[PDB]
């Protein structure tokens, strides 16, 4: 399953998940 | 040709993008053609992905650290330089590309940039760059002085709240519950809210990753 060293490596996929993140509510 | 600790720029192949880097290794292997020179590997860290580690990189995917930023004034078509730009989100800022200036105006509402962005693949041609005052010069082979100052850049993908702090905690970045970001290959990413948590901070906690398909976290209801 997915892990935080995962994305942390893939530059785009660690942006992607920040806007995830904060834009959500 | 580059020294070591001299801080520099590294391409990732995949997106074209360049990013800060300080070389750690320089290898020479020797050339397999013949008139051919010799083939400098350079292996690097980055500064702020040292989740990838050292990465061996050929001598095209390195260049000196971008010092210089060239005036909107300054600025000309036909131009190449370094620019940043998010081809998912051309408004907001992204990763920094190599770009042909191709169109550049000043209308009474806001000065324009356009330029063809080299990605991955090819070029993008006339986007609409925002960031117009980043411009940098790209460091000619043989002209400057190495960079042993570090000429930093705002990039893409920061965290708002710990300013990608290593020495400062933060459960948005890393682990919700401590907010640290040790053992990160041992923090489970919840499928749903996109939150990390390790393994030992949950309740009960796990001995080791588990190997099914999704994960959610207690919130989303797992
Ligand atoms: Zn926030
Ligand atoms: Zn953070
Ligand atoms: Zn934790
Ligand atoms: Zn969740």
């Amino acid at each position: 399953v997915r892990t935080l060293l995962s994305v942390l490596k893939d530059p785009i996929a660690k942006m992607r998940r920040l806007v995830r993140i904060e834009q959500r509510q | 040709l580059y020294k070591v600790n001299e801080y520099v720029d590294a391409r990732d192949t995949n997106m074209g993008a360049w990013f800060e880097a300080q070389v750690v290794r320089v290898t020479r292997k020797a050339p397999s053609r013949p008139a051919l020179e010799e083939d400098v590997i350079y292996h690097v860290k980055y500064d702020d992905y040292p989740e990838n580690g050292v990465v061996q990189m050929n001598s095209r995917d390195v260049r000196a650290r971008a010092r210089t930023i060239i005036k909107w004034q300054d600025l000309e078509v036909g131009q190449v330089v370094m620019l940043n730009y998010n081809p998912d989100n051309p408004k907001e800022r992204g990763f920094w590309y190599d770009a042909e200036i191709s169109r550049k105006r000043e209308t009474r509402t806001a000065r324009e940039l356009y330029a063809n962005v080299v990605l991955g693949d090819d070029s993008l041609n006339d986007c609409r760059i925002i960031f117009v005052d980043e411009v940098f010069k790209i460091e000619r082979p043989g002209e400057g002085s190495p960079m042993v100052n570090p000429m930093r850049r705002k990039s893409g993908p920061s965290c708002k709240h710990c300013k990608d702090d290593v020495n400062r905690l933060c459960r948005v970045c890393a682990c919700h519950l401590c907010g640290g970001r040790q053992d990160p290959d041992k923090q489970l990413m919840c499928d749903e809210c996109d939150m990390a948590f390790h393994i030992y901070c949950l309740d009960p906690p796990l001995s080791s990753v588990p190997s099914e398909d999704e994960w959610y976290c207690p919130e989303c209801r797992n």
